[PDB]
């Protein structure tokens, strides 16, 4: 059974790569789920009971009209809100390059986990501030990665800016990601500055805990302002809705919030261990 | 003064084996989880796999699952890799880390691992 979700992972991931340069992703995207069989099995018939929770997988759900999880996916990670609100109210901001970006600020305490496949992370946030981040994860780039994603999904002015070029990150239809992945994209190429200029503090020598410097070093007094190392290991209940999904294929809740793209979904490829038909 | 030393690494063919070893020193091997964390290159480290304190609970990444077996000898305080199958992304420096997250404790030097058909 485990060999049919990593084959349906990696069908999925192919089938929506493909869809998304079409005329029409979307009825492109459920003629390919419905002509494409796993191991002889329908693909279909497995995405109406397998419950495998992958980027891929619930944009081809929310395609068959299918209930996916609440939670929304940036950078890769899974956000499940578990305390606070947000209102989203539109902003200007102008980036370290002197570019402008109309953004959704989440106006609005909460805390968040999230979930990595390779990372695990709390996160408390205000309005364009990050109050924390506990991250655990098994190595340097993963722990990059997640706090890289929590300062750009901060919005904090900081991170603005730190950019030091133009953003012109397209999807594979060659088109302009939205104002938060231009960011994402911007530090996920490099987050030197980024770090040098997110601040540092003074931090309480505290059991299984450590601090991380913006060189990624380990360090036991001071730390990136917010963020703490749990050596200890972070661990992490989804709600399965309904949601809409337009002709770009990005997913979203009955609120306007976008859960998932094909920006979330992630570029790598495995080799699937059951054989894939695309007829 | 926490000491770890690998060795075992060198040159082989796609698709062959190597066993890797680590010796510990300078601790007490038994309380700590044990970790293999690697370098191909021109990348970054990357985990490979982890063992619990006994040796009775492993963790691979899944490039690597199906071929690798992590191990450990607590009476003389080694741990290993045991490489099967092995293929040219496999090559890499691979390092003997001490503890179960990052930041690790305590990394080895590593040891290299070539895997390629046209070296000798």
């Amino acid at each position: 059974n485990d060999d049919v979700d990593q084959s349906l992972i990696i069908a999925a991931r192919n089938i929506v790569r493909r869809a998304t340069v079409s005329t029409d992703p979307l009825a492109s995207l459920l003629e390919m789920c419905h002509s494409t069989q796993i191991g002889g099995i329908r693909m279909v018939d497995i995405l109406r009971q397998n419950p495998t929770e992958e980027q891929a997988v619930d944009i081809c759900k929310a395609a068959m009209g299918l209930r996916i999880s609440s939670s929304f996916s940036f950078g890769g990670f899974t956000f499940k809100r578990t305390s606070g609100s947000s209102v989203k109210k539109e902003e200007e901001v102008l980036t370290g390059n002197l570019q402008t970006l109309k953004i959704r600020v989440h106006e609005g305490y909460e805390e968040f986990t999230m979930v990595g496949r390779r990372a695990t992370a709390i996160l408390r946030k205000a309005t364009r501030r990050l109050i924390q981040l506990i991250v655990s994860g098994r190595d340097e780039q993963s722990i990059a990665e997640a706090i890289i994603v929590a300062m750009v999904f901060s919005q904090e002015d900081c991170m603005i800016k730190a950019v030091r070029g133009d953003l012109n990150f397209v999807n594979r239809a060659n088109q302009r990601l939205n104002p938060m992945h231009q960011l994402l994209r911007h530090f996920q190429k490099d987050a030197k500055v980024l770090f040098q200029n997110w601040g540092i503090e003074p931090i309480d020598n505290v059991m299984g805990m450590i601090g991380i410097l913006p060189d990624m070093t380990p360090s036991t007094e001071m730390s990136l302002r917010g963020v703490r190392v749990s050596k200890m290991g972070v661990d992490e209940s989804t709600e399965r809705v309904v949601v809409s999904i337009d002709r770009f294929l990005r997913v979203r809740d009955q609120r306007g919030n976008v859960l998932l793209s094909p920006e979330e979904v992630s570029e790598t490829q495995g080799t699937e261990r059951l054989t894939i038909t695309y007829s | 003064q926490v000491q770890l030393q690998e060795s075992g690494g060198g040159l082989v063919q796609p698709g062959g084996s190597l066993r890797l070893s680590c010796a510990a020193s300078g601790f007490t091997f038994s309380n700590y989880y044990m970790s293999w964390v690697r370098q191909a290159p021109g990348e970054g480290r990357e985990w490979v796999s982890s063992i619990n304190r006994d040796g009775s609970n492993t963790y691979y990444a899944d490039s690597v699952k199906g071929r690798f077996t992590i191990a450990r000898d607590n009476v003389k305080n080694t741990l290993y890799l045991l490489m099967d199958s092995l293929k040219s992304d496999d090559t890499a420096v691979y390092y003997c880390t001490k503890g179960s997250n990052w930041p690790y404790d305590n990394w080895g030097q590593g040891t290299q691992v070539t895997v390629s058909s046209h070296h000798h």
